[PDB]
RNA sequence: AAGAACCUUACCAGGUCUUGACAUCCUUUGACCACUCUAGAGAUAGAGCUUUCCCUUCGGGGACAAAGUGACAGGUGGUGCAUGGUUGUCGUCAGCUCGUGUCGUGAGAUGUUGGGUUAAGUCCCGCAACGAGCGCAACCCUUAUUGUUAGUUGCCAUCAUUUAGUUGGGCACUCUAGCGAGACUGCCGGUGACAAACCGGAGGAAGGUGGGGAUGACGUCAAAUCAUCAUGCCCCUUAUGACCUGGGCUACACACGUGCUACAAUGGGAAGUACAACGAGUCGCUAGACCGCGAGGUCAUGCAAAUCUCUUAAAGCUUCUCUCAGUUCGGAUUGCAGGCUGCAACUCGCCUGCAUGAAGCCGGAAUCGCUAGUAAUCGCGGAUCAGCACGCCGCGGUGAA
């Protein structure tokens, strides 16, 4: 709903340019709630610190649509 | 719970507000101010007996004018603590400030004079019930229609609580035309926390 | 923890959307006035001893 | 002329009447009976003045009210109307008092109740 | 007439003796002043529980009743200017005049 | 309620016809006070009477408040520890009252989705003595007077 | 809890402190800063101008840092059965007491009991009681009519008008708000112990406490609140205190209390077409004009308010379509595309459009509210809010057994 510019975590884009022309690093310890993702993002992997643990999952072509929160869930219903 | 202060009840009918203000637009910095200067009187009300701090808005001078029962003690030596009181005073404002002793008498059918008199004896090992009828025989004797008192708390270092007090002379209190006083005062010895309620009447 | 809560207000926040609102003279975050800064019941307490300028008992 | 002016009250409105001799016409706020208010038939409640007053007629009418909703400043055209009626002929107000409809209907809306949900409906209460 | 006045304040005998005072002014050094008109008289509504911690069916509303003042003069003098100017006293009322 | 009568709160009649029992038809058919609807369907309803076999309405309100209008009624009491049931008579305005309120029972699913035919012949055939009213009535005159043997001595 | 992205929010997963995040005192004091960058999930470590005496009497005093140092600071850690304070309920029920006289060997009683009436210990008759006080009632506020005073930002009766009360004029009306009058069983008849009292009649705007509020005695329930605050005692006080990031606290196999919209034709859809009152406002309400089906966007106008704006009120009324169906009823759930606010609205916000179109045709045993402008129905406003309402508070329209 901000159509002047999707938002992307600086850090975490800090990271991701340090990264893009050099190798890729699957450790990324941090949150990460607040940036979506769109094609330019497709290889990495992260470990998203949802405040109780971190959790490693990689990026699929696919997986565009969205931000990166959905896959640390922080209910854990059984 | 289910008593009212007079004080609320007879406020804008047959009495009026201290804080006599006009305040569009300043209003939460004069309140807050005037709540600190209320705050600050603790020096005076220790051992000068002040009762009422009627508080005034000239153009841009401060005007307060306090009341006590002893006109000698608040202005001290030649007039040399109430300049002490201005400068520790004019430092917590910051404006033209100015303030008024305004002697009020008969201090022997008040409430809070008579009552925090009391609230201090409490604390000296004294007898409550005769320190009751010792303070509305003294308030009677002055000219009076009605003096009710009650106290409450962990009475007489003891076992669980009372609430009680003795009380002389017609009071009315569900009318109108009061012109009453209501005071209330905290004293401890040592066992937690007691306090006292006062009523006079004094005609209408 | 309420010492260190009060001067939680008293600092600027780290951006705009943290500055809650609370009573002066004690601190409740809730139920208190814009305009007086103050609380339920200390609005109610001073309210009754005729030192607030103003405010009465309404009925009609 | 001599203009016959006429005040109306009821259920938070106000009525200002101005009538004169003529055929027997109605005109408020510029427009007739059937334009400015609808299709509502108080003929005998807004003529019944002229029931035993000048039998029936016929006087027209200049009113300007505003306030409320449609009925309820349509009742307050009976207070102008009477009560001009009463101005033009004393002689009329006995037969008019007899039937009455010439005194304020006194009542209007109820003040709330804090903790109430109306102004006196109560919640439903379970025993327990 | 290049001078208009207003008096917002609470207590309305205050008002309109403070009114009167400053027409009693008018009226000995000017000539043609209107009359002392008042105004709607907006008022507020606050509303409290009467408990602290419980107890929503009890509560308690109290109220801010502003009466507003307003007067005008017509064709003064620069003199009565003077008078009105600087004439302050009482406290509990707005004091300040107006084109 | 408990120490005594009470008042009766007066009407007042018709714009139109002038009659407190139409006054009462259109209070008891008006819903969450909405007047104009039921004004407007009573006096189409007057209508379409006057158009098909009917010349004074009110006078045909008359006869069907005739004749589904009771006579007696039943009350289910008790006395000492049963519930039991009694013959018993009715004022005259109850009586208005109960037929009144048995028409606006079966004048609300006639089968006719005209708001006010269902309304016309249902005065028209209780004037006629025929629909379920009529004889609602003469079912109430049945279970009447069978109930006198066990309460006639109480 | 009158507002629950983060904060609040004490519960946790990490990463961090020890005279401390916040107070007072001694010594050096001391005019203390800010900004930029390097790096963190940040809080913070470090480098760059670095904070700079407001009276100088030849002696210092103020803004606070920062440091030594301990006095110490701090705790939403426990005890409503240790408490002050404040509050529910009996319940606006109508009782509760004192002086003098008298009776009783005394505790004590009488009054305050009997007959009538009221909302009532309210009032009458009677009786060894005669009176008084706290209560009830009244004195306060709003609303029902009218007079005076003051006529603009209000109104337009007597004149000209347009986009108009506009412009000139007027204060006639209406309205605004200070003071007043008016209603007290005051009078007629009947009933009654003539008394209290009940009903009918008059005038009157209001007749029988006009309508409505505010006002809650003696006391009961060791009722509720150490989590607003204060507060004895107990315990922590390199940690139960302190700092920050990320998550909850509506996760749900289910049962219960409160509320909203339906199950249609007294209605549904399409078009045209009238009338409120309370309030709210400068970093806010937006006039007018333009763009988009839309939510909204732009240019830009009046206003610290009887002037400007929210703000044409909804239900109304007059036509046209639908013709009793799981249906033009219903709109739950879901996809897509959008707006709005903050730093982003995937856990967890509000709204718009398009696409689907469920359960659901008045509900068992039982159960709730209500005595007249009320019940039922329909809109509107704001406290506090950045945004966030079927909740709460309040106003008004229609209006019944
Ligand atoms: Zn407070």
């Amino acid at each position: 709903s901000l159509k002047k510019g999707p938002f992307v975590d600086d850090h975490l884009m800090k990271k991701v340019e340090a990264q893009q022309g050099a190798e890729k690093k699957k450790v990324i310890k941090t949150w990460s709630r607040r940036s979506t993702i769109f094609p330019s993002f497709v290889g990495f992997t992260i470990a998203v610190y949802d405040g109780r643990k971190h959790v490693p999952v990689y990026i699929q072509e696919d997986m565009v649509g969205h931000k990166l929160g959905e896959f640390a869930p922080t209910r854990t219903y059984r | 719970g289910q008593k009212v202060h007079p004080i609320g009840m007879r406020v804008g009918i047959i009495r009026d507000w201290d804080a006599k203000w006009y305040a569009e637009k300043e209003y939460a910095e004069f309140l807050h101010e005037d709540l600190r200067i209320r705050k600050f009187i603790a020096t005076k009300l220790a051992d000068a007996a002040v009762s009422t701090i009627e508080i005034e808005r000239a153009a841009n001078r401060v005007n307060i004018s306090i009341h006590t029962a002893k006109p000698g003690m608040v202005i001290g030596k030649g007039g040399s603590e109430v300049e002490n009181l201005r400068k520790e005073l004019n430092k917590l404002t910051g404006k033209r400030v100015h303030i008024n002793i305004v002697e009020i008498k008969k201090p022997d059918l008040d409430a809070k004079l008579v009552g925090e008199g009391i609230a201090r004896q409490l604390e000296n090992r004294v007898a409550f019930r005769r320190a009751q009828k010792q303070a509305i025989q003294r308030a009677m004797r002055a000219g009076a229609k009605g003096i009710k008192t009650q106290v409450s708390g962990r009475l007489n270092g003891a076992d669980i609580a009372r609430s009680e007090g003795y009380s002389e002379g017609t009071v009315p209190l569900h009318t109108l035309r009061a012109d009453i006083d209501y005071a209330w005062e905290e004293a401890d010895t040592t066992y937690g926390k007691l306090g006292v309620k006062v009523w006079i009447y004094r005609g209408e | 923890a309420k010492k260190s809560m009060i001067a939680k207000n008293k600092r600027p926040a780290k951006h705009s959307t943290q500055a809650y609102t609370r009573c002066e003279r004690c601190g409740r975050p809730h139920s208190v006035y814009r305009k007086f800064h103050l609380c339920r019941i200390c609005f109610r307490e001073l309210a009754y001893k005729g030192q607030i300028p103003g405010v009465k008992k309404a009925s009609w | 002329q001599v203009q016959y002016s006429g005040t109306g009250r009821r259920k938070n409105a106000v009525a200002r009447v101005r009538l004169v001799p003529g055929t027997g016409k109605i005109t408020v706020n510029k427009k007739d009976v059937e334009e400015y208010i609808p299709h509502a038939d108080l003929r005998e409640v807004i003529n019944q003045p002229f029931g035993v007053t000048e039998t029936k007629g016929a006087y027209d009418v200049i009113v300007n009210v505003n306030g409320g909703g449609y009925a309820g400043q349509s009742g307050a055209i009976r207070h102008g109307i009477a009560r001009a009626l009463l101005q033009v002929d004393p002689d009329f107000r006995s037969a008019l008092k007899r039937a009455g409809l010439l005194t304020r209907d006194a009542r209007m809306v109820e003040r709330k109740k804090p903790g109430l949900k109306k102004a006196r409906k109560a919640s439903q209460f379970s025993k327990r | 007439q290049k001078i208009r006045i207003r008096l917002k304040a609470y207590e309305h005998r205050i008002l309109d003796q403070s009114a009167d005072k400053i027409v009693e002014t008018a009226k000995r050094t000017g000539a043609d002043v209107s009359g002392p008109i008042p105004l709607p008289t907006e008022r507020s509504l606050y509303t409290v529980i009467r408990a602290t911690h419980k107890y929503k069916d009890s509560r308690e509303q109290f109220e801010m009743r502003t009466h507003k003042r307003l007067i005008d003069i017509v064709n003064p003098t620069p003199k009565t200017v003077d008078a009105l100017m600087k004439l302050d006293l009482p406290s509990g009322v707005n004091i300040e005049i107006k084109l | 309620p408990r120490k005594g009568p009470v008042a009766k709160r007066d009407v007042l009649p018709d714009p139109i016809y002038n009659s407190k029992l139409v006054t009462r038809l259109i209070n008891r058919v008006m819903v969450d006070g909405k007047r104009g609807i039921a004004a407007n369907i009573i006096y189409n309803s007057f209508d379409i009477i006057k158009e098909s076999t009917g010349n004074d309405p009110l006078e045909v309100f008359e006869q069907a408040m005739k004749n589904v209008m009771p006579v007696l009624e039943v009350k289910a009491r008790r006395v000492g520890g049963s519930n039991y049931q009694v013959p018993v008579e009715v004022r005259p305005e109850r009586r208005t009252t109960l037929g009144l309120r048995w028409v606006v029972n079966y004048a609300r699913l006639r089968g006719e989705h005209t708001m006010e035919e269902r309304l016309a012949k249902e005065i028209m055939d209780a004037a006629n003595n025929t629909g379920a009213s009529v004889k609602k009535r003469e079912d109430t005159h049945k279970m009447a007077d069978a109930n006198r043997a066990f309460a006639h001595y109480r």
